[PDB]
DNA sequence: CCCTCCCCTAC
C-alpha cells in the first residue's frame, strides 16, 4: 500500500511486504510488472489501464521484443546442504554442468547463479532445461518459453492481487516498380543500423575508461566485452543477430527487382 | 526609387530577342568518363 | 560484507560497483584478457588490462 | 440591498442540514463519510461480467461509461422513455463535446514539453595467464599481477 | 461511393477546421504549424494544431459528421463568443446530396486547393480577433434522425464499434435555426464530391 | 533553365547539375513511408522539370534514405515518382546518374573527387585537447587539407567506416590525388588552393542549400567557384 | 497577344484562386521569358481592380537573386541588373504547389543528350 | 400532452437543482454521487446527493411546486451570502409528444451544465439556498422549452 | 491432490 508518514508528506511511498516486488526469489520483468500494475490500480482505480498494460507486455513476451536480462532468476545455491541429487534446485544443475567442464568453476557459499528457461517437447521438467546466460546468448536456436514465463511466473500473483478485488487476470491473456514495401523495408532496416551504430559508440565511450583511446582497436577491444551486467550487451548481441540474419531483404532484389 | 519606378524602368525597356524557342540554344556538353570504363572503388555488395 | 550490507541480485564487482558506485565497468573474459597481456604490439592493450586491474582494485576500497 | 425576489413571492422552508452537519448527519445514518472509487472499468467493452464472485464472495465492478450509468430516478422509480422516438424532417443539432480552453493551450506550450583511532587496509588482486577460458587453476597457472592498493584515509605516518 | 471520399472529405474537414482555428485566433498560433502529412497528405501547407487533445477532439468530430453524413446536409462551424453566448461568425460547408453512393486523386486535391484558397483569401481580410475568450462550435443541419435516444436499451457493448456508434448517437444535443452578411465561397465541382461552401458575419 | 537570369549565352555553360547529398530531411526514428513518399515525389517533379534542360547527379547524403556508413551506394531505381521511369531504363544515363557517396567524376579530364561530408563532420564531434598552440571555416579547410595530405579520406574509420569496406585494398588509402576536393553538407562555404609535392588540388566546401542556400559555379577551364545565393 | 494572357491570369487568379508565376504563362502561350515578364508588367498596369499580392524579384550583380518584402528599402539599387514580377498572389501567405509539366517545345535550353527511349 | 411533461419536468428539475447545489458550494464535494447515475442520456456526470433526507427534501418540494403548477409563473432558486444576507445569484426558470419534450428538456439541461461549468469556483462554508415561488445585475439567457405548452425561460442573475 | 524439499521474508 502507499504509506503516508507525515501529514506534510505529498507523495506516497510504495511500501510492499513479503510480495514478488521484494523477493528476490524471481526475475526482475515480474516485479516491474506488479509493481506498475499496483500502482495504476492504486492511483487511477482503473481496470481497463491495467488490462490493456497486461496484454501489451504478455504480447511483447510472446513476440521476443523483451529485454532478456529481467528474465534471468537468482538463487543462492548450497552445493552441499542438499538431501540428494534429485532434489538439488534449478540453479545447482547449471553449477556442477559447469563444473563437469570446469570444477574451478565452483561457486562460493550462498551464491547466487542465474539462469534462464526455454522451451522443450513433452514433459522436459523445469530442471532439464535450465539455462544460463552464458549457453543461451550463444545458442543459435534457443528461445525462452514464453508459455512458461508469462503463466507460471506472472499469472499467480497477479491472480492473487486481483481476486483480492474481484478480476481474473488469466482470462486477459488468452485474448522494378514499388515504393511502399521496399521504401518500409529501407525504413526497418536504416532504424536498425542507427540502433546497432548508437550501441557500438556507446560500448566505445564505455571503453574509454581503460583504453584512453578513441581510435581503431578501441571498438575492438570494445567488441570483447561480455558483461552479463549490463543491458547493453544483450541488445547488442541481439542487433548483432539481427543483423547477420534476414540476408533475403538485404539484396539486389529487395522486392523492388533492382 | 520606389519599386514601382524600377519595374517600369526595367520593363519597359524589355528586349524580348533571340527568344526564338524553336531553336534553342543547346546546353554545352560535360561527359562522365567514369561512367562505362570499370571498377568503381566504392561499388560495395 | 556486500551480501550481508546491501540486498541486490548477482553480488558481482561490476553489479556492486554500478549499484553503490555508479560506475559501469566493461567485463572481459580469461581469455580475452590472456590474449591481451600476451600481444608485444598494441600497447593500448597492455593499458587495458593495467588499467582494468587497477581499477578493479582501487573500487575494492 | 441584493437580487429582489419580485412583485409577489414567496419561500419554501430551511433545508435541515448545513455545510457542517452535512457529513456528520451522513455518517449517523449509516453511510461512508467519504465514498473513495472502487475499482472500475473505464471502457465498457472489457466488461464481461468479470465481477461474478471469488471464494463466495460477490463484488459489484461496474463503469463510468454513458452505456453502464442507470438514469436518474424520481422516486425511487427509474424515469425512462419507453415509445419509440419519432424523428422529424429537417432537423438541429449541436455537438456537445466542450473544446480545450484557450489558456490550457497557451500552458502546455509555455512548459514546452591527531591521534591514530583507525584501522590500516590493504587490498590485493591477482592477474593470472589462463589456457583457453579454462577459469585459471592455483595448480597449473602462475601469477602475473598483484596490484595493491593503500587506503590513504586512514593511514598515518 | 465511400471508397476514397471517406478519407478525402476527412482530409478536407481537417484543413477546413485548423484553417479556421488557425485565422480565427481560437488558439495560440504558436501551436500551429505549416505541415503537408496529418496522418494524411493534405492538398496544402495546412497550419495544423499540434496539441494532444484538440488533435483527438478535432478527429472525433470528423468521424462523427463521416459517420452521420447520409443523411447531413449541412455542417458549420460556429465561432461564439465567451462574454455572451453569441455566434458572431459562421462558416456553414454545404453538403446538397454530395453526389454520394448511387478518381484521380490529384484531380480532388487540386479542387481541394481551389476552395482552402478561397477560404484563406476570405478569411486574411476580416479584422484581427483578440486572444483571450474567444472560442468555436460546431452545428450540423440533419435530413432525418433523432439523436440522443439510443441510450433506452442499456445497449450492453460487445466490441469498440456498439461503443463508438452509442457515444456519436449521445454527443449531440438538439437547437434550434438582424445585419446577416452571407459571403459564397468556391467549392468542389469534381465529379463524386459536389461541396458548397458559405461564410455568416456580423 | 534559363528563365530567371535570362542570359543564355552564360547559363549555357553549367553542363552538368550535382547534388552533393542530404536531399530529404528526416527521423528515421519516428517515420513512415507516407511522408517519405511526399517528400520523394516532390523531388521527382523537381528532377522531370529540370531534366529536359540539364543533366543531373545525384549523390546520397547523411540523413537520406540510404546507409548509415560511409560508403553510401546509389540511392535505388524506385523511391522515385513513376513519370521518371524513362530516365532509369539503362540507355539513359548520361542525364540522370544515381551514383555512389565518394566518387571520382572525370569531367572532361578534371578528376574531381566528391564527398557528401560525413568524414569531416564525424572528425569535428570530437573535442580533442591538442592544437591550442573553433568550429571556422577555416578549421574546416584546415581539416580537409590534412585529409589530402594524410591520403585518408576517413580518419575515424570507427565513426564513418562499417565492417568490411573491403578486402587487402582499401578504398578510402588514396591511391591518385585528385584535381578538385569537394566536401559537402558545411555550416559555410570556403575554397583552398594547397600544394602538396608540387601538386596542386582545390579544395571546396559547399554549405547547405536548406539554410543560406548558396550555389557553388565550378569552372572547368580555370578551376574558379562562384557562388549563386538565392533568397 | 496582351488579351489572352490577361483572360488566363483573371481566371487563375479569381475563378481558380491559385498563384499565378510567369512560367505559367511560358507554358501556356509558348512564349520566352522576357515576352513573359513583359506581360506580367502589363498586366500589373491598367490594374483599376487591384485585388492580389504582386511577387516582385530583382538579380543584383555577383549573381544574386531575392524576393523584395518590405518594397521600400531595396538595397543597393545601383547593383541591380534586373528587377520583374515573378508571381500575382491573392493570398498573403506565398506558398504555391509545383506539379508535373510536360516541356515539349517550351524549353529555352535543351541538354546536348536526347532522351532515348 | 400533460402526461411525460409531469414526470420529464420532476427529473430535469431534480437534475436542475442537483446541479445547481452541487456545481456551487452549497453543500460540500465528496458528498454527492458523481459518477453513477446519467440526467437525459447526456455525457457529462450528473450529480446527486447521497443524503436520503435532502433527496426527499427535494422531491417534495418539487412534488409541491408541481402540484400549484397552474398559479406559479416563476420558481427561482436563490443563493444568499451567509453574515450578509444578500442573494448573489439568482437561477431562474420562468413557468404534444413525448420525444419532443424529452429533447427539449435534454438541450435545456445541456445548456446549464455548459453554463455551470465555467464559472468562478467559491470558498467554503460561505451560501446557504433558498427556493422562491413567484406566484448592478449581469444577466445571461440560457437555452429553453419551446415546443410544449407550457414553454419556460431560463436565464440566472449574479452580483 | 498430499507429501517433502527448497527459497527467503516478516516479527
Ligand atoms: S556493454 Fe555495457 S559494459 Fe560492455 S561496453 Fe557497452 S557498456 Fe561498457
Amino acid at each position: 500500500g502507499f504509506s503516508y508518514e507525515s501529514p506534510s508528506q505529498t507523495l506516497p511511498i510504495f511500501d510492499a511486504k513479503g510480495i514478488e516486488t521484494v523477493r528476490r526469489d524471481g526475475i526482475p520483468a515480474q516485479q516491474k510488472i506488479i509493481e506498475k500494475c499496483i500502482r495504476l490500480l492504486f492511483q487511477t482505480k482503473d481496470l481497463s489501464k491495467i488490462k490493456k498494460y497486461l496484454q501489451n507486455e504478455f504480447f511483447k513476451i510472446q513476440i521476443g521484443k523483451v529485454s532478456a536480462q529481467d528474465f534471468c532468476f537468482a538463487k543462492e545455491v548450497k552445493l552441499g546442504a542438499y538431501k540428494s541429487e534429485k532434489t538439488a534446485p534449478a540453479g545447482a544443475v547449471v553449477v556442477k554442468r559447469r563444473i563437469n567442464e570446469d570444477h574451478r568453476a565452483e561457486p562460493q557459499y550462498k551464491e547466487r547463479i542465474p539462469y534462464l528457461v526455454v522451451k522443450g517437447k513433452q514433459g522436459q521438467l523445469l530442471r532439464e532445461r535450465c539455462v544460463s546466460p552464458e549457453e543461451f546468448l550463444e545458442g543459435e536456436n534457443l528461445e525462452l518459453d514464453s508459455e512458461y514465463y508469462i503463466n507460471k511466473i506472472l499469472i499467480p500473483p497477479l491472480d492473487r492481487l486481483f481476486n483480492l478485488i474481484g478480476i481474473n487476470v488469466g482470462n486477459w491473456a488468452q485474448e522494378e516498380k514499388r515504393s511502399t514495401t521496399t521504401l518500409s523495408f529501407l525504413i526497418k532496416k536504416l532504424k536498425r543500423q542507427k540502433e546497432y551504430q548508437t550501441l557500438k559508440t556507446v560500448c566505445r565511450t564505455c571503453s574509454y575508461r581503460y583504453t584512453s583511446d578513441a581510435g581503431i582497436e578501441n571498438d575492438h577491444i570494445a567488441s570483447k566485452c561480455n558483461s552479463y551486467d549490463c543491458p547493453v550487451f544483450y541488445s547488442r548481441v541481439k542487433a548483432e543477430r539481427y543483423l547477420r540474419d534476414n540476408q533475403s531483404v538485404q539484396r539486389e532484389e529487395a522486392l523492388i527487382s533492382l | 526609387l520606389h519599386m514601382d519606378a524600377l519595374l517600369t524602368k526595367f520593363n519597359e525597356d524589355r528586349s524580348l530577342q533571340d527568344e526564338n524557342l524553336s531553336q534553342p540554344r543547346t546546353r554545352v556538353r560535360i561527359v562522365d568518363d567514369n561512367l562505362y570504363n570499370k571498377s568503381n572503388p566504392f561499388q560495395l555488395c | 560484507a556486500l551480501r550481508s550490507d546491501v540486498n541486490l541480485t548477482q553480488y558481482t564487482i561490476e553489479s556492486a560497483a554500478f549499484n553503490i558506485l555508479h560506475k559501469r565497468l566493461p567485463h572481459f573474459s580469461f581469455e580475452s584478457l590472456t590474449n591481451m597481456w600476451n600481444a608485444k604490439k598494441s600497447t593500448t592493450e597492455l593499458k587495458t588490462v593495467l588499467n582494468y586491474w587497477l581499477s578493479r582494485a582501487q573500487i575494492n576500497i | 440591498a441584493g437580487l429582489r425576489y419580485g412583485k409577489r413571492a414567496f419561500v419554501y422552508g430551511e433545508p435541515p442540514f448545513g455545510y457542517q452537519d452535512i457529513l456528520n448527519k451522513l455518517e449517523d445514518e449509516g453511510f461512508p463519510k467519504i465514498d473513495y472509487k472502487d475499482p472500475f472499468f473505464s471502457n465498457p467493452v472489457d466488461l464481461e461480467n468479470k465481477p461474478y464472485a471469488y471464494a463466495g464472495k460477490r463484488f459489484e465492478i461496474s463503469s463510468t461509461h454513458v452505456s453502464t450509468r442507470i438514469p436518474v430516478q424520481f422516486g425511487g422509480e427509474t424515469v425512462s422513455v419507453y415509445n419509440k422516438p419519432t424523428f422529424d424532417m429537417f432537423s438541429s443539432w449541436k455537438y456537445a463535446l466542450k473544446p480545450p480552453t484557450y489558456d490550457a493551450v497557451q500552458k502546455w506550450y509555455n512548459k514546452v514539453p591527531s591521534v591514530h583511532d583507525s584501522l590500516t587496509h590493504l587490498t590485493l588482486e591477482i592477474h593470472a595467464n589462463t589456457r583457453s577460458d579454462k577459469i585459471p587453476d592455483p595448480a597449473i597457472d602462475e601469477v602475473s599481477m598483484i596490484i595493491w592498493c593503500l587506503e590513504e584515509e586512514t593511514f598515518p605516518l | 461511393m465511400n471508397r476514397w471520399v471517406e478519407k478525402w472529405l476527412r482530409v478536407y474537414l481537417k484543413c477546413y477546421i485548423n484553417l479556421i482555428l488557425f485565422y480565427r485566433n481560437v488558439y495560440p498560433p504558436q501551436s500551429f504549424d505549416y505541415t503537408t502529412y496529418q496522418s494524411f497528405n493534405l492538398p496544402q501547407f495546412v497550419p495544423i494544431n499540434r496539441h494532444p487533445a484538440l488533435i483527438d477532439y478535432i478527429e472525433e468530430l470528423i468521424l462523427d459528421v463521416l459517420s452521420k453524413l447520409t443523411h447531413v446536409y449541412r455542417f458549420s462551424i460556429c465561432i461564439i463568443n465567451k462574454k455572451n453566448d453569441l455566434c458572431i461568425e459562421k462558416y456553414v460547408l454545404d453538403f446538397s446530396e454530395l453526389q454520394h453512393v448511387d478518381i484521380t486523386e490529384t484531380e480532388v486535391f487540386d479542387e481541394f486547393r481551389s476552395s482552402l484558397n478561397s477560404l484563406i483569401m476570405h478569411l486574411e481580410k476580416l479584422p484581427k480577433v483578440n486572444d483571450d475568450t474567444i472560442t468555436f462550435e460546431a452545428v450540423i443541419n440533419a435530413i432525418e434522425l433523432e439523436l440522443g435516444h439510443k441510450l433506452d436499451r442499456n445497449r450492453r457493448v460487445d466490441s469498440l464499434e456498439e461503443k463508438a456508434e452509442i457515444e456519436r448517437d449521445s454527443n449531440w444535443v438538439k437547437c434550434q435555426e438582424p445585419k446577416i452578411k452571407l459571403t459564397s465561397l468556391v467549392g468542389s465541382d469534381v465529379g463524386p464530391l459536389i461541396i458548397h461552401q458559405f461564410s455568416e458575419k456580423l | 533553365m534559363g528563365r530567371i537570369n535570362n542570359k543564355i549565352d552564360d547559363i549555357s555553360l553549367i553542363g552538368r547539375l550535382l547534388i552533393c547529398g542530404n536531399s530529404v530531411d528526416f527521423d528515421i526514428k519516428s517515420v513512415n513511408k507516407d511522408e517519405l513518399m511526399i517528400s520523394l515525389t516532390e523531388f521527382s517533379k523537381f528532377l522531370h522539370n529540370i531534366l529536359p534542360s540539364i543533366s543531373v547527379d545525384i549523390m546520397p547524403g547523411t540523413n537520406d534514405p540510404s546507409d548509415k556508413s560511409l560508403p553510401q551506394q546509389p540511392f535505388h531505381k524506385s523511391l522515385f515518382d513513376k513519370s521518371l521511369e524513362s530516365y532509369f531504363n539503362g540507355s539513359n544515363k548520361e542525364i540522370l546518374n544515381l551514383v555512389t557517396n565518394p566518387y571520382e567524376f572525370s569531367y572532361n579530364g578534371v578528376d574531381v573527387l566528391a564527398v557528401s561530408g560525413k568524414n569531416i563532420n564525424d572528425i569535428c564531434k570530437y573535442v580533442i585537447p591538442s592544437n591550442d598552440n573553433k568550429d571556422d571555416i577555416e578549421h574546416r579547410l584546415d581539416l580537409m587539407e590534412c585529409t589530402m595530405k594524410w591520403q585518408n579520406i576517413a580518419p575515424t574509420a570507427p565513426d564513418t567506416l562499417w565492417c568490411y569496406p573491403y578486402t587487402d585494398k582499401d578504398p578510402f588509402v588514396l591511391d591518385k590525388w585528385p584535381h578538385v576536393y569537394i566536401v559537402a553538407n558545411q555550416p559555410y562555404f570556403g575554397t583552398r588552393v594547397v600544394e602538396i609535392g608540387g601538386k596542386n588540388i582545390k579544395i571546396i566546401s559547399v554549405p547547405e542549400f536548406s539554410s543560406t542556400g548558396m550555389i557553388i559555379l565550378l569552372d572547368l577551364e580555370t578551376l574558379e567557384a562562384e557562388t549563386v545565393k538565392i533568397d | 497577344m496582351d488579351q489572352k494572357a490577361s483572360y488566363f491570369i483573371n481566371e487563375k487568379l479569381f475563378t481558380e484562386v491559385k498563384p499565378v508565376l510567369f512560367t505559367d504563362l511560358i507554358h501556356h502561350l509558348k512564349i520566352g521569358p522576357s515576352m513573359a515578364k513583359k506581360l506580367m508588367f502589363d498586366y500589373y498596369k491598367q490594374t483599376t481592380n487591384a485585388k492580389y499580392n504582386c511577387v516582385v524579384i530583382c538579380c543584383y550583380k555577383d549573381q544574386t537573386i531575392k524576393i523584395i518584402h518590405d518594397l521600400s528599402n531595396i538595397p543597393q539599387q545601383d547593383s541591380i541588373i534586373d528587377c520583374f514580377i515573378y508571381a500575382f498572389n491573392p493570398m498573403d501567405s506565398f506558398i504555391p504547389y509545383y506539379d508535373i509539366i510536360d516541356q515539349k517545345d517550351c524549353l529555352t535550353i535543351k541538354n546536348s543528350y536526347e532522351l532515348k527511349v
